[PDB]
């Protein structure tokens, strides 16, 4: 009684659908391995949460500043630009504070609950129950999501799309900046100057 | 606890000083092979640890580096007056010989020593000042450990760093991460 | 299960054994000297394993050249490097017969000592080494050493992966050695080194054949 | 030179050879010609994939002979023509 990506089509076997946005969509029958399930639910939801953080760090700018508040630089030459600081000195130390993080983030995944405590003050205790959803005051302050049964899954439908359409929005606005010198928001003036003449066929 | 959640090893429960579940590779499965190695590692920590402040300490005082005590630090020649005023005692017949048998005799001397307990602490006739009973026996040894491994790594960044420039010492490179933080460290090299 | 008849000698239970011998080289009945049937399979891993590590580091600098990641001045071809000195040379730290003395000292002990391992076969692990006679003390078959040095990772724990990486290592030495033996005949006919040669048989193939090459 | 007289003769020389071989029309390791030139069978321990007998010891030695009547030939014809 779960809705189909494609209507007639038999799910998956292993592709039961209780996890939030199951829609029995696996073509290439890579998820089939037993081992490989948790893998691919921690990873989209990795991939979806940075590729909307960085859907937001990458349209806000530019959409304000072609509003005119704000006055910033593109993102597909941010990179080379007058910076205090030396960008490999900077690459360094995202490096490092991303190996912490992660570090924390894998040692969970392997051994669930085993790093919920605070090293330095073990008066901490993270209240996350499911792995991927560590919770806490630190990345839940509020306490908002976590309810009851079937309250989840909504919720977490809208996180998975959301990210899902923020990661393919992303690809998109590569594929721009490879193929025309100028944001995205800017090509969505330019179809809405000649529709019928400004495509994806239009300057392939 | 080295990594939290993981494992120990089953011969690693967490006795011996400085212990703390970490071998991945696996060398300490025998019990006289995992003494040997805990004699190695002291002997490599203390060495760094005894060297350390004689390499740290010249150069505060602005005498000499790596390539300056490599290449000319009276060392090939004049007669040892690097050490403020000069003075002759030895010279490459005797700064070339009487270390290299010094350290012969005392090496030939600790090989030579059956108790592998003795050999990973000597303990008995050594001490001067006798504070090995003094103190709690496990709390020294953790910290002597712990700041002989601190020494070793500290060691190794001060042999990488001379590599890298040569003519340069460890204090200068110091002052220079002090008064341009993020214009001087390991990116210059990894992306130059 | 390939190439020749089953020489009823050859049953299968040596790793990599396709009853291919056609001379009879391995006939267990007269089988004195260095034809013994417990030296061949060893020489044939000693060779094979030394022509993995020919054709790796004969191949990798010519390519790393290529990409760039060492100076041009080091991506000279294997014989251009100093094996040959009418042909090439280089000049290194050393010149290259105290290189070699150096090198057939190394040589000498590590060698020496594998003989006296294969020939007796318990000992290198009871007289005192510098320490390391512990590690040293070979188990079982003089091919496989194995311990906390030759085999320091803890692969093949199980026998039928074991048996699995002993087939693969056969196989990739037997492939080095052809390719060694492709270098030296490609260097002779073409004075160039084999990339050069693989991207001239791949730039126009039908034309920078060994037919085309007969005149040097 | 593919299309050239040498090549054709070459060519037809070790191929004519070879079917011989394989077919009992000349000698081989498993067919024994006696002294009447008669092709008897003779046994050996050779084990080959042809269902004919035909071994790669027959291969080589078919080879070689049609490789030597060829560059004879071939010299002969220059020499002469
Ligand atoms: C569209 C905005 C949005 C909304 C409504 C939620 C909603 C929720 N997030 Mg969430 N999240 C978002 C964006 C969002 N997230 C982004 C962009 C990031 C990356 C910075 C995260 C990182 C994040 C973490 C790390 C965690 C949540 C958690 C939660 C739940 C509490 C709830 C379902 C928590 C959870 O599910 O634990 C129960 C939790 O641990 N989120
Ligand atoms: C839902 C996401 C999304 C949205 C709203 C847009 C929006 C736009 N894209 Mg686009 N694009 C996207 C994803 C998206 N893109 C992705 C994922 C790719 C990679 C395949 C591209 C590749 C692409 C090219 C090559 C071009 C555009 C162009 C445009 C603009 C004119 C409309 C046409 O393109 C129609 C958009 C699509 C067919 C989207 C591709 C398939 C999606 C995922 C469905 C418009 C601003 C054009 C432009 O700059 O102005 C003329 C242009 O030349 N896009
Ligand atoms: C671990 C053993 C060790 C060794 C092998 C050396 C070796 C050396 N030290 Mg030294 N040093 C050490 C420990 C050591 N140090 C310690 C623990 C201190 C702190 C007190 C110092 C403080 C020190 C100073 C202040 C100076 C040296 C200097 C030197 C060099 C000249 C020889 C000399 O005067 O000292 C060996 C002779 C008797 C101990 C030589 C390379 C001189 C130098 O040129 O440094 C570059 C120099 O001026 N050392
Ligand atoms: C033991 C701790 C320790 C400490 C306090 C330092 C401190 C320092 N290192 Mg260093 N280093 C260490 C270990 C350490 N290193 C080790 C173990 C290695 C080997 C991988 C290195 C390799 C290294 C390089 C290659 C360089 C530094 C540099 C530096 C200086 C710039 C700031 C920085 O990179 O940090 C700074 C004084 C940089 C420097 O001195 O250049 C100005 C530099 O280029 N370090
Ligand atoms: C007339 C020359 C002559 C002949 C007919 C032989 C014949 C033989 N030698 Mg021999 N040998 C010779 C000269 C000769 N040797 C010389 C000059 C040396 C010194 C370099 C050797 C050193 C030598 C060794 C070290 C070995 C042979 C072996 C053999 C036997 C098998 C070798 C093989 O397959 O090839 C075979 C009886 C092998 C043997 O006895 O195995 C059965 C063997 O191990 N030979
Ligand atoms: C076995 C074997 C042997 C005998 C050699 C021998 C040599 N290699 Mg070498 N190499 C090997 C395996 C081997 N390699 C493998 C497996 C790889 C990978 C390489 C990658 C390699 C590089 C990248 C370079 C050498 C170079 C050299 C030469 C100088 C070595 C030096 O300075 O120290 C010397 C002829 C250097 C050279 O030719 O100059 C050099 O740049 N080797
Ligand atoms: C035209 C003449 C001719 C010649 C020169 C050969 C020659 C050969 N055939 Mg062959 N063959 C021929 C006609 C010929 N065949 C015909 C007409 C048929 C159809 C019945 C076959 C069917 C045949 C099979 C099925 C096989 C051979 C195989 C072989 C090879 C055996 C090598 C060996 O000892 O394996 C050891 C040898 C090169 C064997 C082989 O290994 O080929 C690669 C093999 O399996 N042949
Ligand atoms: C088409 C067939 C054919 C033809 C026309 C020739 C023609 C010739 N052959 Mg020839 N030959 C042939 C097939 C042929 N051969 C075959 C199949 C073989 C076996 C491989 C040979 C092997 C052969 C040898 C080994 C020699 C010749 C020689 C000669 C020359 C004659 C010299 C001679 O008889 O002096 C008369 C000699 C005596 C009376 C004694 C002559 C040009 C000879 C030559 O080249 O001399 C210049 C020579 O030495 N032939
Ligand atoms: C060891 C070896 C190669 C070693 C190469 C080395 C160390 C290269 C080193 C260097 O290049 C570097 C790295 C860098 C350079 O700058 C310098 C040098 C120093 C040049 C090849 C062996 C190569 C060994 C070969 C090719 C052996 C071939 C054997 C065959 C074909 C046997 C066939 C049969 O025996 C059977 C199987 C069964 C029998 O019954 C019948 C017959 C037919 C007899
Ligand atoms: C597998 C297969 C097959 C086959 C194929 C083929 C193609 C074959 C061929 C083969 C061949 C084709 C072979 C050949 C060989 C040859 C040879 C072996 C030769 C040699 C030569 C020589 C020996 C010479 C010498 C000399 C002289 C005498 C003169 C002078 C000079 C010199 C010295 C050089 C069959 C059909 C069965 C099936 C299918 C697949
Ligand atoms: C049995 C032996 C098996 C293994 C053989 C290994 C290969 C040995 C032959 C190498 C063939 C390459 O040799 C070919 O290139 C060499 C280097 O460009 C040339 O060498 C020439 O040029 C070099 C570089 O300018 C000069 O240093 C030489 O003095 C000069 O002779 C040879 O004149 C040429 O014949």
């Amino acid at each position: 009684d779960r809705p189909l990506w494609l209507p007639g089509s038999e799910a998956p076997k292993w592709l039961d659908g209780s996890l939030p946005g199951d829609y029995g969509f696996d073509p290439l029958d890579l998820a089939a391995e037993p081992g490989r399930l948790n893998w691919m639910v921690q990873a989209e939801l990795v991939h979806c949460r940075w590729a909307m953080l960085g859907a937001a760090g990458i349209f806000i700018p530019e959409l304000l500043t072609k509003i005119g508040i704000l006055n910033t630089p593109s993102w597909y030459k941010a990179g080379d630009a007058t910076y205090f600081a030396d960008q490999g000195t900077l690459f360094i130390v995202e490096l490092l504070l991303m190996a912490w993080a992660e570090s924390r983030r894998w040692a969970d995944i392997a051994r669930p609950g085993s790093v919920n405590t605070d090293p330095i003050f073990p008066n901490n205790k993270l209240t996350g129950t499911d792995v991927g959803y560590p919770g806490g005051l630190w990345f839940d302050p509020l306490g908002w999501g976590s309810g009851s049964e079937d309250k989840l899954k909504e919720i977490r439908t809208k996180e998975v799309k959301n990210g899902r359409l923020a990661m393919l929005a992303v690809l998109g606005a590569f594929v721009q900046a490879n193929v025309t010198h100028v944001g995205p928001i800017d090509n969505l003036f330019a179809h809405l100057a000649d529709p019928y003449h400004t495509t994806i066929l239009q300057s392939l | 606890e080295w990594l939290p959640g993981n494992p120990r090893p089953s011969y690693l429960d967490g006795s011996a000083p400085g212990d703390f579940g970490f071998d991945p590779l696996g060398l300490g499965e025998v019990p006289e092979n995992l003494e040997r190695f805990k004699e190695s590692e002291l002997i490599h920590a203390r060495w760094a640890m005894l060297a350390i402040p004689g390499v740290l300490i010249p150069e505060a005082l602005g005498y000499g580096n790596w390539v300056s005590a490599q290449k000319w630090a009276a060392t090939p020649g004049g007669q040892a007056t690097y050490l403020g005023n000069p003075v002759p005692w030895g010279n490459l017949p005797i700064i070339l010989a009487v270390e290299f048998i010094a350290i012969a005799f005392v090496e030939s001397q600790r090989n030579g020593e059956s108790d592998p307990e003795k050999r990973k602490y000597p303990g008995g006739p050594f001490d001067p000042l006798g504070f090995s009973k003094g103190a709690n026996l496990e709390e020294l040894k953790l910290k002597e450990i712990k700041n002989g491994r601190l020494a070793l790594v500290a060691f190794l960044g001060f042999v990488v760093q001379a590599v890298a420039y040569p003519g340069t010492g460890p204090l200068e490179n110091l002052k220079t991460h002090l008064a341009d933080p993020w214009h001087n460290t390991i990116a210059h090299v990894l992306i130059p | 299960f390939a190439s020749k008849q089953s020489l009823s000698y050859l049953d299968g239970t040596l790793p990599g054994d396709y009853g291919f011998d056609p001379l009879g080289l391995m006939d267990p009945e007269g089988a004195g000297g260095f034809i013994d049937p417990q030296w061949l399979p060893y020489a044939e891993i000693i060779n094979g394993r030394f022509a993995m590590l020919g054709a790796a580091g004969a191949i990798a600098p010519e390519v790393l050249g290529r990409i760039g990641l060492i100076p041009q001045e080091t991506a000279i071809p294997w014989f251009q490097s100093g094996v040959i000195p009418p042909v090439g040379n280089y000049s290194y730290w050393a010149d290259p017969y105290t290189l070699f003395v150096l090198e057939m000292a190394l040589m000498g002990f590590a060698e020496h000592r594998r003989a006296q391992d294969y020939y007796k076969p318990g000992s290198m692990g009871k007289q005192y080494f510098l320490g390391l006679e512990k590690f040293l003390g070979g188990s079982g078959n003089p091919a496989y050493p194995g311990g906390p040095i030759f085999n320091f990772l803890g692969f093949g724990k199980n026998e039928k992966e074991l048996q699995e990486l002993k087939v693969k290592e056969v196989k990739n030495g037997r492939l080095a050695m052809m390719a060694v033996l492709g270098y030296f005949t490609q260097a002779i006919f073409t004075g160039v080194g084999p990339f050069q040669n693989l991207l001239d048989h791949l730039a126009d193939p039908v034309h920078n054949n060994v037919l085309t090459n007969l005149k040097i | 030179y593919i299309g050239s007289s040498t090549n054709l003769i070459m060519v037809a020389s070790t191929t004519l050879m070879l079917f011989a071989g394989r077919f009992g029309l000349a000698p081989s390791a498993n067919r024994k010609s006696t002294a009447g030139l008669k092709l008897v069978d003779r046994d050996s321990g050779l084990q080959t994939g042809d269902p004919a007998g035909f071994t790669a010891t027959d291969t080589l030695a078919c080879g070689a002979l049609g490789h030597v009547i060829g560059v004879g030939i071939v010299l002969g014809l220059k020499a002469t023509a």
